[PDB]
C-alpha cells in the first residue's frame, strides 16, 4: 500500500515566517490525488489543498501546495496566528485512502528551562495500597524533555506515565507531568525518591527529590 | 452553509455495537457521497468506507468491510455508520465527511477527497463501569526558594469515564493553572492532575482549594491543597488544664483612700475571681450592704490567664456616706465547679481618728549641688492609715513624686513622707510648691502646707 | 522462747478433709493445754476446742463436736487438729494456741486463755481447681500504669516490677473472689509521666500453685510518642518561707548573718520535719532547728536557722532550703539570694525640723537616704558617740530610676534641739565606700 | 450464750495520744476471765492482757486493762508507732470461749485526696469474652470512700468489686481498687464509661472517665 511520511515532525516558526510542509509517499501518485488538511484540537478537520495544488474555498492565497511523483509540499507565504495547527496530507480515490502522520506547526519562542517540582504520595492515598508520586515540569520550551525516576538511585521504568499541555496560549510554553506509581509496599521499602529532568535549557539534568516520610 | 452534524459521544463495552448518525444541510444530500473516517488515540486517521445517497452504493475498507454498515436515509438527510463487535482498539472519534463538487474537468472520483467534515463523535469501548474520581493533594513541602516560587495541585486518579473539570478557588484562581490531559491506566481508569504555581510567600496566607467535577458519576469534590504540616503528632498531650482546688477562689478589694475622702471621685469596691476552670467559666456575683442586697453593680467582661484560668470582676461603686459610716459590704460568688458559695465582706477601717500634722521640708544644702532636688513632706500623728497626699504648684499637679507607705509610730499613730523631685532651677526660680493631704481627721478632710526657696530670689 | 509452729496451707474440696499440725518448742509440751481457734474471712475468731497433752483429755465446741479430732504426740511435741466434711464455710486460718503458766494461787483454768499463738495455717475449701492467671496490662492514658492478674486459683500470686527494680509507688492490691471461684487481683504503680517513653515497664507475675509465670509490658497506647512551665500542686499542708539575713548583720564583723527557713501549718498528726540546706548546690550541715511552737490555730511552726558567711551572701550565693514532712507528697524547696543588679551608692541628707513643728514639745529630725541598690540597708541615729532610742525608719521605697530611698525620723525634745546638740544619721550599705557613712545635723 | 461487743469499731489516733477500747458483755463476768489480744494483719495474735487487768509478759506498761461485771476496758496511755493493729477482747475458760468483733486502731493523719484513675480493658481481654474496667484511687485518707460506676451515664450495680490495701507504713494512707466486670458483648453496647469517687478530701465528687474506643 501507499505509505505517507510527513516532514518535519514539528515545524516551529514565528508569525510572518514562511512555512513549508513535506509529505513523501512510498509510491508515486500520478493521479495527483493528494490533499492537505488542517486540524485543531476539538474542532473538525478542514480541507486546505486538494488535487495536489488547488486551494479549497475559504483558504487565503497564503496557502499553496505543489509537488509531483513521490514528493508533495504545502507552504504558507507568511504564517498567521490562526495557522498554528496540525497539518496532514493524504492520497484519496480508487480505494486508496491513506493519511500522513501529520506535521505540527507550533509557535516559535525563546528557549525556556523547566521549573521542576516534585510531590510525594498523599497520606490519605496510602490507605488504599497504591502510591502516586508526581513530578511537574512547568512552562518549558521546546517540547522535547526527558524524565527519569530514581528510587534509591535505581533507574525505574515502565511504571510511570506522562501527560502534556497544548502550547500555552500566552507564553508559548509547555508543561509535562510524569507519574510514578508503585504499591504502598514498594514505597515503604525505599528512601530516596528523585525525578531527573533533562532539557535543552538545562545545562545539566535537574533532580528534585525527597525521602520516605521526612518534612 | 454546507454543514454536517453527527450524533453524540457514546460508551460501550467489549462486544457491543455503535451506530453514529450524520445529518447534513446546506447542500443537496443525494448529490454527494459520504466518507467515514476514524482516528484512535495516537493513531493516524482511518478511512472506513463511503456510501452514496443517490443509489446506496458503498465501498468498504478491507479492515472494516466485514463489520461496518453504511445506511443512508435521503428523506431525513442522514448518513448512518454502524460498527459491531467493538473491541478496545475500536475506541476513537468517528468522523463523516462529504465528497467535493464533481467538477467538469475532473474524471470519476477525482473529487472523492474529504471536502467537508463533521466534528466527529467520540466512542469509548471498555469494560470499566462508571466510577468516581479520587481527590489527593499534591502539596508543596518546605523546599528552597532560592530564586523562585512554589507549586501545588490536585490528583484526580481512578475514575471512568472521562471527562473531568478542575478549577481552583471556585473560579477565582485561573492564572498559572495547568490541568493535564487524562492518562488511561492499565487498570482501565483515566488519571488526571491539575496544578498551579503561586508565590512561595502566599503559601501560609492564601487558601487554595481545587474543585473537581465528573458528571458521568454525578460526583463533585472540593479539596484544600494544604501544605503538609511538618509535625508528626508533635508530642504534647490534650486536656492541659489543672484541677486541685476547692473550686475557684475569691478576693475582695476596698475603694482607694482619696476616692472616699475627695468628692471628685466615686468609691469603688472590687470583687475579683481567679482559678476559674475552663470546664465551668460561668460566674455569678451577689452584693449585700449590711445584709440588704442591691443589684446596682456592674460586671466587667472575663479575661484569660496564663495557666488556663479566668479573671472575672464585679465592681460595685459604693457611696461615701455608706463607706465612711462603716457600712459593711459583702460579695457572694458561686460557681458550679465550687462546692460552697464563697462570700467575703469589706468595710472602712474603724478606729479612734487622730489628726495629721503636715510639715514641708526644703532640700538639704548638700543636695543643692545636684541638678534635681528633693522637696519633702512629712505627715505624722494620723489615724487611721487611710490617707492621700498630693503635690502641686501654680494651680497644676506635680508629676514626679513618691510617698512612702504609712509607718506605725511610737504612739500608735502613723506617719509617712512624700518626696517630690524637681529640677534645681525651678526651686531656685522661687516657685511655690504645696503638699496637699486628704484625711478623715482633718477639717473639711483637707489641709495644705507650702514650700519655696527662702525669700531671696 | 515458746515456739508454736504449724503446717503449710491446705487446699481441699467440699466434703474432703484436712489435718493441721502444730509443733511446740521452748517449754515442756505436756505441761500446757493446747487450744484450737479459727477465723473465717470477715468473721470473729471461733474457738474449736482444746486437748490436754498431759492426760489426753479434750473439750469441744458444740459447733465442732462432731467433725474435729484433737490428737497429740507427746514424744513429737506436736498436737493435731483433724476437720472432716469440709464445707465452703470452713475456709479460714486455723490457729494453734497454748495456755499460760499455772500457779498455786490460780483457780483451775484461770490460765486457759491463749498465751501463745501460732502464725496460723490457712485452709481453702472450694470446688474449683488450679488455674493460671491472665495478665492483662493497664496502660497509661504523674500518670500511673499497672497490670491485671485475672481469673486464677488458688492464691497466692507474686507480682513484681522490672524484676524487683521498681518498688516505690507499687501497690499490689489484695485479691477478690469472683463468683466463678477464681480470684482477681490488680497491682498498680504511679510513675513520673516523664518516663512514659524512656522507661520499660513489665510486671513479673508468678503463680507457683499452677507453675504459671507471665511477664507483660505496660507501655502507653499508640496515640502519640514539649514542656512549657507546668505549675506546682498544693495538697494544703505545710508551707515554707525562706527569709534573708538582717542587713545590719551582713555588714558588721561583730554580727552573724543567717537565712531562716520557716515551716507553718505542720499537723499535730505528723509534726516531725526534716531540713536539707544547700549553698549553691552543695549540702551543708551547720543549720540548726528550734523547738516546734504551738500555734493558736492548732498547728505547728518549725524553724531552721542557717548561719551564713558575710562574703558568701554579698557575693550572691544561692541558699536552698528543702523541707520534708510525711503529709507532703513531695518535699518543698525554697531558694534565696541577695538581689542582682548594679550596686548603687546611697546619698544621705539630714533635714532639720520644719519651723512650724518648732511650736511643739517634741520635734522631728529627718534623714533622707536615696539612690541606693540593693534595697538592703541599715540606718541609725546617734549622738555624743551614743545610740539614740526614739526613731522609726520607713521601709525602702522604689524610686523613678530603679533605686530605692527611705526616710528615718528621729524624735527628740525641742529642748535638746534648741541646746545645739549634734545628731548623726548613720548608714550601712554595701555600695558605700567602706560600707559606712554619716551625716551630722544640729541647730544654727 | 455470752456475746461481746467492742466499741468503737475504729480508733483513729496519733502517736502520743490516749487509746481507750471498750468491751461490753451480755453477761456479767464474775470469773473476771477477760482477755485482750492484739493482732497485726499477717502476724500471729499476741496476748496483751489476761484476767481483765494483768499485763502479759513482755507487754509495755503503757497497756492497762480494767473493768468488771459487764464492762471491760483496754487502754494505752500513750500510743507508739507500732501499736496500730486490731484489738480483741475475749471471755475464756470452762466451755465459755467467745471473742469480741474487734476495734481497729489506725494511724490518724491529715485528710488526703485520692488520685482517681480509670483504665480501659486490655484488647487481648476483649476478644476473650470478658471486659474489666478498673478505677484506681491512690494514696488517700481516711479509709472510707465511695466509688460509684457510671456506665454510659447510668447508675451501674452489682457487677464491680473493690479492694483496699492496708494503711501505708510511710504516708499512712489507703489506696482502693474497684474492678468493673462486664462481657465484651455488653461492653460494646455503650459509648462512654465513668467512675465517681466520693471522698472527704473532695467536697466536689470527682469522676474520671474515658471514651470507649481507640485513644
Amino acid at each position: 500500500e501507499i505509505v505517507l511520511t510527513q516532514s518535519p515532525g514539528t515545524l516551529s516558526l514565528s508569525p510572518g515566517e514562511r512555512a513549508t510542509f513535506s509529505c513523501r509517499s512510498s509510491h508515486s501518485i500520478r493521479s495527483r490525488r493528494v490533499a492537505w488538511y488542517q486540524h485543531k484540537p476539538g474542532q473538525a478537520p478542514r480541507l486546505v489543498i486538494h488535487g495536489v495544488s488547488n486551494r479549497a474555498s475559504g483558504i487565503s492565497d497564503r496557502f499553496s501546495g505543489s509537488g509531483s511523483g513521490t514528493d508533495f509540499t504545502l507552504t504558507i507565504t507568511r504564517v498567521e496566528p490562526e495557522d498554528f495547527a496540525l497539518y496532514y496530507c493524504q492520497v484519496y480515490g480508487a480505494s486508496s485512502y491513506t493519511f500522513g502522520q501529520g506535521t505540527k506547526l507550533e509557535r516559535k519562542r525563546t528557549v525556556a528551562a523547566p521549573s521542576v517540582f516534585i510531590f510525594p504520595p498523599s497520606d490519605e492515598q496510602l490507605k488504599s495500597g497504591t502510591a502516586s508520586v508526581v513530578c511537574l515540569l512547568n512552562n518549558f520550551y521546546p517540547r522535547e524533555a526527558k524524565v527519569q525516576w530514581k528510587v534509591d538511585n535505581a533507574l525505574q521504568s515502565g511504571n510511570s506515565q506522562e501527560s502534556v499541555t497544548e502550547q500555552d496560549s500566552k507564553d508559548s510554553t509547555y508543561s509535562l507531568s510524569s507519574t510514578l506509581t508503585l504499591s504502598k509496599a514498594d514505597y515503604e521499602k525505599h528512601k530516596v525518591y528523585a525525578c531527573e529532568v533533562t532539557h535543552q535549557g538545562l545545562r545539566s539534568p535537574v533532580t528534585k527529590s525527597f525521602n520516605r516520610g521526612e518534612c | 452553509q454546507v454543514q454536517l452534524v453527527q450524533s453524540g459521544a457514546e460508551v460501550k463495552k467489549p462486544g457491543a455495537s455503535v451506530k453514529v448518525s450524520c445529518q447534513a444541510s446546506g447542500y443537496r444530500f443525494s448529490n454527494f457521497v459520504i466518507h467515514w473516517v476514524r482516528q484512535a488515540p495516537g493513531q493516524r486517521f482511518e478511512w472506513m468506507g463511503w456510501i452514496n445517497p443517490y443509489n446506496g452504493n458503498k465501498e468498504f475498507s478491507a479492515k472494516f468491510q466485514d463489520r461496518v454498515t453504511f445506511t443512508a436515509d435521503t428523506s431525513a438527510n442522514t448518513a448512518y455508520m454502524e460498527l459491531r463487535s467493538l473491541r478496545s482498539a475500536d475506541t476513537a472519534v468517528y468522523y463523516c465527511a462529504r465528497v467535493g463538487p464533481y467538477s467538469w474537468d475532473d474524471s470519476p472520483q477525482d473529487n472523492y477527497y474529504m471536502d467537508v467534515w463533521g466534528k466527529g463523535t467520540t466512542v469509548i469501548v471498555s469494560s470499566a463501569s462508571t466510577k468516581g474520581p479520587s481527590v489527593f493533594p499534591l502539596a508543596p513541602s518546605s523546599k528552597s526558594t532560592s530564586g523562585g516560587t512554589a507549586a501545588l495541585g490536585c490528583l484526580v486518579k481512578d475514575y471512568f469515564p472521562e471527562p473531568v473539570t478542575v478549577s481552583w478557588n471556585s473560579g477565582a484562581l485561573t492564572s498559572g493553572v495547568h490541568t493535564f490531559p487524562a492518562v488511561l491506566q492499565s487498570s482501565g481508569l483515566y488519571s488526571l492532575s491539575s496544578v498551579v504555581t503561586v508565590p512561595s510567600s502566599s503559601l501560609g496566607t492564601q487558601t487554595y482549594i481545587c474543585n473537581v467535577n465528573h458528571k458521568p458519576s454525578n460526583t463533585k469534590v472540593d479539596k484544600k491543597a494544604e501544605p503538609k504540616s511538618c509535625d508528626k503528632t508533635h508530642t504534647c498531650p490534650p486536656c492541659p488544664a489543672p484541677e486541685l482546688l476547692g473550686g475557684p477562689s475569691v478576693f475582695l478589694f476596698p475603694p482607694k483612700p482619696k476616692d472616699t475622702l475627695m468628692i471628685s471621685r466615686t468609691p469603688e469596691v472590687t470583687c475579683v475571681v481567679v482559678d476559674v476552670s475552663h470546664e465551668d467559666p460561668e460566674v455569678k456575683f451577689n452584693w449585700y450592704v449590711d445584709g440588704v442586697e442591691v443589684h446596682n453593680a456592674k460586671t466587667k467582661p472575663r479575661e484569660e490567664q496564663y495557666n488556663s484560668t479566668y479573671r472575672v470582676v464585679s465592681v460595685l461603686t459604693v457611696l461615701h456616706q455608706d463607706w465612711l459610716n462603716g457600712k459593711e459590704y459583702k460579695c457572694k460568688v458561686s460557681n458550679k465547679a465550687l462546692p460552697a458559695p464563697i462570700e467575703k465582706t469589706i468595710s472602712k477601717a474603724k478606729g479612734q481618728p487622730r489628726e495629721p500634722q503636715v510639715y514641708t521640708l526644703p532640700p538639704s544644702r548638700d543636695e543643692l549641688t545636684k541638678n534635681q532636688v528633693s522637696l519633702t513632706c512629712l505627715v505624722k500623728g494620723f489615724y487611721p492609715s487611710d490617707i492621700a497626699v498630693e503635690w502641686e504648684s501654680n494651680g497644676q499637679p506635680e508629676n514626679n513624686y513618691k510617698t512612702t507607705p504609712p509607718v506605725l509610730d511610737s504612739d500608735g499613730s502613723f506617719f509617712l513622707y512624700s518626696k517630690l523631685t524637681v529640677d534645681k532651677s525651678r526651686w531656685q526660680q522661687g516657685n511655690v510648691f504645696s503638699c496637699s493631704v486628704m484625711h478623715e481627721a482633718l477639717h473639711n478632710h483637707y489641709t495644705q502646707k507650702s514650700l519655696s526657696l527662702s525669700p531671696g530670689k
